[PDB]
């Protein structure tokens, strides 16, 4: 664990039991020793770490994010003259760099340079950069057990596969695409108590992907024959791309050695085994192995149906023995994979809503609590309790259809966990005004927090007082991308409609990592708007967002100081556990972040890099609630 | 054990020809104090130098957030000083003192210190001792301070040069001519590490902190604490450079050691019951302080070689007649408290030695279930164990018929309890006896100590050697000791008339 | 007495046996096709260890049977039963004439890590006919300073053959020769012409080293037939089957 | 010279799985106190001292002579 | 000094001891365990350490522990077996000794 120590004198004759401390202004104070530091005449002392933008002026009962820079005014005139009172400052960002930061991409320049793309940092020239997660650098310190905190999870994607920028590429996005090798997190594992793999699906899925679908079917049903194995109607589950999942070593931490990605969706299905399993899943099984050598065993998951392959959900609903076979593929898997600690499924809409293509109907809330009871005790049918998974699904925060998801009977029968989306509640593209698509506060004038200003907390206090529901079987986490908007103006939120945002690959999302590039910094230990982008902050809804003038675009993102924030008061709450969307574009600090606002403690002195200086606040502003400005 | 030190203070000890301050303050506008200094010269010049002076305290805590800082409690304390030309600018002067005379410190502690008329004093418990030198020309140590090379050959065969090549246990060892095992051991630096009885609860408990690394006992306070100036930094082997190796030197332990080893081989018995003993002789006369031999302290050793000789009493016997005994043991050693009681567990609960603040008079709370259980221990009749508690309670000017905790009086006790039967005298022959003696009752349950005057009824040592051999000849008479106390008168009765 | 209960555990042994037949035969997903089996004594053999009724109330360690039975599990790969990589021979001879035993194995472990004890090399692994020679020298007569001439003599023949000798012939196996054995075969530069033929196993280096293991070239054995009137005077070896 | 290490000690000794997941290829040892007799010099070494101070089993004793007949 | 001073240097090695595999032979684990990798590199028609159903890594102390027992530890290793009949038909309330008293091929007995 990390240790540290000072020390304190006096004349022979003079004993404290308090630990004596210099009497002096207040400049820059910073670590863990004793400060009595004067300000305006007034003394200072943080009972708390101390951090170069913390003040102990504000501090007399602030000074710190929870509590008080407590004060006295012991000091007289001619102390305020021995020593030059302090009455007011600003900590800047350090000349030196106390640690790198990133590295570079030739192939991302290549990108910005490229004539379709013309990105520029200021996006004048290109509105998206494709910016190769390459560019990132391992960013994780170092912890202690802290075996009592709520678990920590993040996401994990395909998306990691490909951007053939590795491959030359060149002319299209893919070929400008994203990935990164698991190999990071490898390094330093046990980095999260839980991973969930992006939603998979099932056959007979109706969105625009089916074709895939169709595709990994016929693969199947080419090979069940030849196999001796029976055919497969829908409902069944689908892996979408066994060659990724398993035909690969780059991107997934292992040697090219026995990567036949060759093999595919009409010759995988043997492999299509954990002992098999080359590629990514394998890989992952391998990390387990290296965490294990640890100890402190993770919650290996995933889920399946989601946003953009729930479609079949309706569909599948009142059909029970076709539920019932797509439950039996789903032990299968488990035979298939005994490794993992458990997968869950990502229905998202008991009321209809996201995509279209997502049909449904009012019963399907009730037949999808049939059917999820159904599903418990096939489950509980199959597992020795010695080896018991236990299932989660997310909410939506839609105040009315998680109402309408009936959590209470999926309690009743057993269904373990619930996991909160807290993000991307800003439907830049369509919505009215511009806000916080991800706030877990309620802002001032709640009378407008229906389909805006939409706080956590407000579906969290159902939960927990208008459904009696322990926080233990609710989740809650953060993305590691902001919304971007043109044209808004930060005194009405009104916005350009309709005209494109910036995002990397993604207009209107832009992406965490790419945002340290290009506008956010820390290089000189502080929170660092940078490259003329505006570094911003609102108190109404402890809010933190950034913006530009020139092309009066925003962006409504999670920081460090604001994930710090949330699992702060997560962990003041105890929830049942914290977790990432999309993980896969993170660095790690603002894992390190979570650490800390989960209270999880550090287990050396040493550092991977810093984190406090990344908590000051950006620029403090007021903005009034949708319905104060429209009142 | 037991004495908080938390606003313990440095001390000028009474010195003639030094200044500083000699009391502490619990507060003062005062980053450091200062001290002034009477340099010598070789010839016998004088010089004068000054000096800063610092009370100093450290403490640790990890890294960690949304958690108070300073969470206070008693921890480490230290001293230093320092000087510069700013002090004094006096130099160059080879002529005048480059070598000079000693420094030396009192350890004190000031606190509510009066039987009744309390006020805050200082009384000291440790003390320090420094010799300093202006290292003009850099010269040789022993071209200063030079006799102790001298004797480093006429008692250390070897020069002060050769002292650096000691440090190698091998060295150690040879010159030793006998085995680094005697001295792995008289550092208990082996798997036997010292042991307590779980019946103590010593205050002061600044021990089990995730901050309390040092293992408890501490040598440097239990065992050996001898070997080393009861200081933290006591010397241990430490890992193999150029081999496998000891702690650090200190001239100065290096003879007290030498000297240790010399008497051992006389001494027969293992070290730590000698340093057990020597310890608490030391401890028997407050007066010293240098932790040295003095002439009671022959006497004491006379007098176990003797005693043991003729009647196997045992070294933990005799240093518990001389002061408080161990409840702590080496590993695999038991505690001698819980052998002299808890050795013994007919009841629910073991007496723990922090037990006792009770009174005696009537057999009530379980604490005089405990006094029962401490009589059977002593195997006595309760009602004699009375009689003794309240001449017992009156030496220690206790009052009101009270039982209290500490062992002392336990000690002092067990003492009488002891004494006789040490030739079968009763309890109350004992009495008799020493009342024959001293002409007063209770002198064995008085602490011992010693004086410079001559007082026969505070030499308990001689008073031992009238008792057993006057005692011994009363066997030639073959007489109990009341009637010859009736005899000599010392005891009376009435005449009152009658047919 | 326990011997009482020492009934149950035979009948869970029959409970296990009826398990099998009853259950796994037909419910085996393992072994599914494949049947025989009939007998309880088979799975101690084909999946399990040497798992017999046999009681007596005999104490027994569980680490003495896990290992027994990993001989089994070599041994059923020894003798060709159902696939294993029966490696190459001298392999398994290494395991009968070690791993059979605990004190064998042990004792082959011991020598293993001995830096050096005894290995005393008054004989050795190591041979050339030198070696004879050297024998020759010392058990003529009575022993005497001049003796290593005779040795130098063997020498200076045996070098002649090392020095002017037609290097030109051997075979190169398989791809392994970045890390492992081939071989190798030369001829006397003047008639009437003799051969020989070593070999050399890349193996014997450090995993990051290059230099290698003093052991390097195995010895020019000198061929026994009769070689002459071949076309060209080149001639051609192979090696397959350690033959 | 006799130079002496220490205990070949139990350190300890950990119950544990085996695998390179848990035994390391590196690309750690697992004692008791028995892997000695090395000392054996050291030792004789010794044994012919103390039959310095005396003889290396018992001590002889001697031989006489004759007269003319020499 | 002295003329050709005498210098065995027992040049520092630092000398330090060495476990013997012999203790703990069951290191033979590891062995094996690199020439079962060996046999796992054969056509997939072999079943290597799932052959291997009895065993784990149950790397524990163990300097004296015989019993008969070990007969017991192979009911134990029949627990798997059993096991997969629940995965077959579910169960988990000691009804593999339970139903040991009811059906056919055996006789069934009565169970413990």
């Amino acid at each position: 664990v990390n240790k540290y120590t000072y020390t304190s004198s006096k004349a022979m004759s003079d004993i404290s039991d308090v630990i004596g401390e210099p009497l002096a202004a207040w400049d820059s104070q910073v670590g863990g020793r004793v400060f009595n530091v004067i300000f305006d005449g007034k003394v200072y002392t943080n009972t708390y770490w101390v951090e170069r933008w913390q003040v102990p002026g504000i501090g007399s009962s602030d000074g710190n994010p929870h509590n008080a820079w407590k004060f006295v005014r012991a000091a007289t005139a001619d102390e305020i003259n021995k020593i030059g009172n302090p009455t007011t400052a600003d900590v800047k960002p350090t000349e030196n760099i106390p640690s790198p930061i990133l590295v570079e991409d030739k192939y991302t320049e290549e990108t910005y340079s490229r004539p379709d793309v013309n990105f520029k940092e200021d996006g004048s020239q290109g509105n998206l950069s494709y910016t190769a997660t390459r560019v990132c650098a391992p960013m994780y310190n170092h912890y202690v057990g802290d075996k009592t905190k709520p678990k920590l999870s993040a996401y994990i994607t395909d998306w990691c596969q490909y951007d053939a920028r590795l491959d030359g590429g060149g002319s299209k996005e893919e070929e400008r695409g994203r990935g990164f090798d698991l190999a990071t997190l490898m390094q330093n594992p046990a980095t999260y108590d839980r991973l969930i793999f992006s939603f998979l699906g099932i056959c007979g899925d109706i969105g625009n992907k089916s074709k895939k679908v169709q595709e990994v079917w016929d693969g199947w049903n080419a090979q069940a024959p030849s196999l001796g194995l029976p055919q497969i109607g829908k409902g069944h589950i689908v892996p979408l791309d066994p060659y990724g999942d398993l035909g690969t070593a780059r991107n997934v931490g292992l040697p090219p050695e026995s990567a036949d990605t060759s093999i595919e969706s009409g010759t995988f299905l043997p492999y299509y085994q954990q002992n098999r399993a080359a590629g990514l899943l394998g890989g992952l099984r391998e990390l387990q192995k290296k965490a294990h050598a640890m100890g402190h065993k993770l919650d290996l998951a995933f889920s399946i149906g989601g946003w953009s392959l729930s479609s079949y959900f309706s569909a599948l609903a009142e059909n029970p023995d076709e539920r019932r076979v797509f439950v039996a593929s789903v032990v299968d898997f488990f035979v298939r994979f005994p490794m993992f600690s458990c997968v869950d499924i990502d229905w998202e809409y008991p009321g209809g809503g996201g995509d279209e293509g997502n049909i449904s109907s009012d019963k399907d809330g009730e037949n999808y609590v049939l059917l999820i009871k159904e599903l418990r005790s096939a489950l509980d049918s199959r597992f020795g309790y010695s080896n018991r998974k236990e299932i989660s699904i997310a909410c939506s925060g839609v105040k009315a259809k998680l109402k309408k998801s009936n959590i209470d009977q999926l309690v009743a029968n057993g269904l373990d966990n619930i996991y909160l989306m807290s993000y991307d509640f800003f439907g830049t593209i369509w919505a009215d005004y511009i806000g916080h698509h991800t706030n877990l506060y309620s802002p001032k004038d709640p009378g407008e927090q229906e389909l805006f200003d939409l706080s956590a907390e407000a579906a969290i206090d159902y939960l927990h007082n208008e459904l009696g529901i322990p926080m233990e079987k609710i989740h809650l986490g953060y993305a590691n991308y902001g919304r971007s908007a043109v044209g808004g103006d930060l005194t009405t939120r009104q916005y350009t409609k309709n005209g494109p945002a910036l995002g990397t690959m993604e207009n209107g999302a832009p992406e965490f990592f790419d945002i340290v590039k290009n506008y956010m910094d820390a290089e000189h230990s502080l929170s660092m708007g940078k490259n003329g982008f505006v570094l911003m902050t609102d108190t109404n809804a402890d809010a933190d967002f950034l913006f530009s003038e020139a092309k009066g675009h925003f962006i409504s993102l999670d920081t460090p100081r604001t994930v710090k924030q949330k699992g702060e008061y997560a962990a003041k709450n105890k929830l049942g556990g914290v977790f990432s969307w999309s993980g896969d574009q993170d660095c790690g600090l603002l894992a390190n972040a979570a650490r800390e606002g989960l209270g999880y403690v550090a287990d050396s002195n040493q550092e991977t890099i810093d984190m406090g200086p990344l908590y000051n606040p950006g620029k403090e502003i007021y903005l009034k609630s949708i319905s104060e400005i429209k009142s | 054990a037991e004495k908080d030190l938390s606003r313990h203070g440095y001390i000028v000890k009474a010195a003639d020809n030094i200044k500083g301050p000699t009391q502490l303050v619990e507060h003062s506008d005062a980053s450091y104090d200062v001290i002034e200094l009477t340099c010598t010269n070789q010839a016998k010049e004088t010089i004068t130098v000054k000096l800063r002076g610092e009370n100093i305290i450290t403490y640790q805590r990890t890294k960690a957030r949304m958690v108070p800082f300073d969470n206070s409690s008693p921890f480490s304390r230290q001293l230093k000083l320092t000087f510069v030309a700013e002090d004094n600018p006096s130099l160059g002067n080879l002529d005048k003192g480059p070598y000079f005379a000693n420094m030396d410190i009192y350890a004190a502690e000031w606190v509510r210190e009066n039987v009744s008329s309390e006020t805050m004093v200082s009384r000291p418990f440790l003390t320090m001792t420094y010799r300093i030198a202006i290292a003009k020309a850099g010269a040789s140590l022993e071209e200063l301070q030079p006799e102790a090379d001298a004797f480093f050959i006429n008692n250390f065969g070897l020069s002060a040069e050769d002292s650096s090549q000691l440090v190698k246990l091998v060295a150690f060892g040879d010159q030793t001519g006998s085995k680094a095992e005697e001295i792995e051991s008289l550092l208990s630096c082996g798997e036997n590490l010292p042991i307590v009885s779980p019946n103590v609860i010593f205050a002061n408990p600044i021990f089990g902190s995730y901050f309390n690394d040092e293992p408890f006992p501490a040598p440097y306070h239990f065992g050996g604490v001898y070997i080393n100036a009861h200081q933290r930094n006591a010397m241990t082997i430490i890992r193999a450079e150029g081999g496998r190796e000891i702690q650090s030197l200190s001239n100065f332990r290096l003879e007290r050691l030498n000297r240790f080893i010399r008497l051992q081989r006389w001494l027969d018995l293992p070290s730590h019951q000698l340093d057990l003993l020597l310890t608490s002789v030391m401890q028997a006369d407050a007066d010293n302080s240098q932790q040295e031999i003095t002439e009671p302290v022959l006497k004491s050793l006379g007098l176990f070689r003797h005693l043991n000789l003729q009647y196997k009493i045992t070294p933990e016997i005799f240093s518990s007649w001389l002061y408080q005994l161990t409840p702590f043991a080496v590993s695999g050693e038991i505690a001698f408290f819980d052998r002299i009681f808890n050795r013994e567990q007919l009841f629910d609960q073991p007496f723990i030695l922090d037990g006792g603040s009770f009174t005696y008079l009537d057999a009530k709370g379980s604490d005089a279930k405990s006094v029962k259980q401490l009589c059977a221990g002593l195997n006595i009749s309760a009602v004699t164990f009375q009689f003794i508690a309240p001449l017992v309670q009156s030496a220690l000017g206790l009052e009101a018929g009270t039982l209290v905790r500490s062992f002392e009086v336990v000690s002092s006790l067990y003492r009488l309890v002891s004494i006789p039967q040490t030739f079968g005298l009763s309890t109350e022959d004992g009495l008799i006896l020493m009342n024959i003696l001293t002409d007063e009752m209770g002198y064995l349950a008085k602490q011992p100590a010693f004086d410079d005057k001559q007082t026969q009824d505070k030499d308990f040592l001689s008073i031992i050697l009238k008792m057993e051999a006057l005692s011994a000849w009363l066997t030639k008479n073959n007489l109990t000791p009341a009637s010859l106390a009736l005899l000599l008168g010392v005891t009376r009765l009435a005449v009152v008339p009658t047919n | 007495s326990n011997s009482i209960e020492a009934k149950l555990q035979e009948d869970l042994r029959d409970a296990l046996v009826d398990y099998y037949l009853g259950q796994i035969v037909p419910n085996s997903k393992d072994f599914t096709n494949l049947r025989s089996t009939i007998k309880n004594v088979d799975d101690l053999y084909d999946h399990l260890l040497l798992d017999t009724q046999v009681s007596a109330k005999v104490i027994t360690s569980r680490l003495s049977l896990v290992t027994q039975s990993v001989q089994q599990y070599i041994n059923r790969i020894a003798l060709n039963l159902e696939p294993g990589l029966s490696i190459n021979q001298q392999e398994a001879t290494d395991w009968e004439e070690f791993a059979n035993r605990y004190g064998y194995w042990a004792a082959n472990q011991q020598l293993r890590m001995f830096p050096e004890i005894y290995v005393d090399p008054t004989l050795r692994l190591t041979k050339t006919e030198f070696f004879f020679q050297l024998e020759s020298a010392l058990n003529q007569g009575k022993l005497t300073d001049d003796v290593a001439q005779k040795a130098v003599l063997g020498y200076l023949n045996n070098f002649e053959e090392v020095s002017n000798l037609e290097i030109i012939a051997g075979y190169q196996d398989g791809i392994d020769i970045e890390n492992d054995k081939t071989y190798f075969v030369a001829r006397t530069r003047m008639q009437p012409y003799r051969y020989f033929w070593r070999s050399l196993d890349a193996s014997q280096r450090n995993a990051n080293s290059q230099e290698l293991y003093p052991t390097a070239w195995s010895e020019w054995k000198a061929i026994s037939v009769p070689l002459e009137n071949v076309a060209n005077g080149i001639v051609r070896p192979i090696m397959m089957d350690n033959r | 010279l006799g130079r002496r290490p220490d205990v070949q000690l139990t350190s300890f000794w950990q119950p544990l799985t085996l695998e390179d997941a848990s035994y390391k290829t590196d690309s750690d040892i697992f004692m008791y106190p028995m892997n000695n007799e090395l000392r054996g010099l050291w030792d004789r070494i010794e044994n012919r001292i103390y039959n310095l101070r005396h003889n290396l089993t018992l001590d002889g004793k001697e031989i006489n002579m004759d007269l003319y007949d020499s | 000094l002295f003329p050709e001073p005498w210098d065995n240097f027992c040049r520092p090695g630092a000398i330090e001891a060495l476990d013997s595999p012999a203790s703990y032979l069951l290191d033979l684990y590891k062995f094996i365990q690199s020439v079962e990798l060996d046999g796992s590199n054969q056509a997939r028609k072999l079943e290597t350490r799932r052959a291997d159903i009895p065993k784990l890594s149950l790397d524990n102390d163990a300097l004296y522990k015989e019993v008969t027992a070990l007969s017991i530890v192979n009911d134990v290793l029949s627990g798997s077996a059993r096991e997969y009949i629940d995965q077959s038909g579910q169960a988990d309330k000691a009804v593999n000794q339970i139903l040991g008293d009811t059906h056919f091929p055996f006789t069934l007995p009565y169970s413990l």
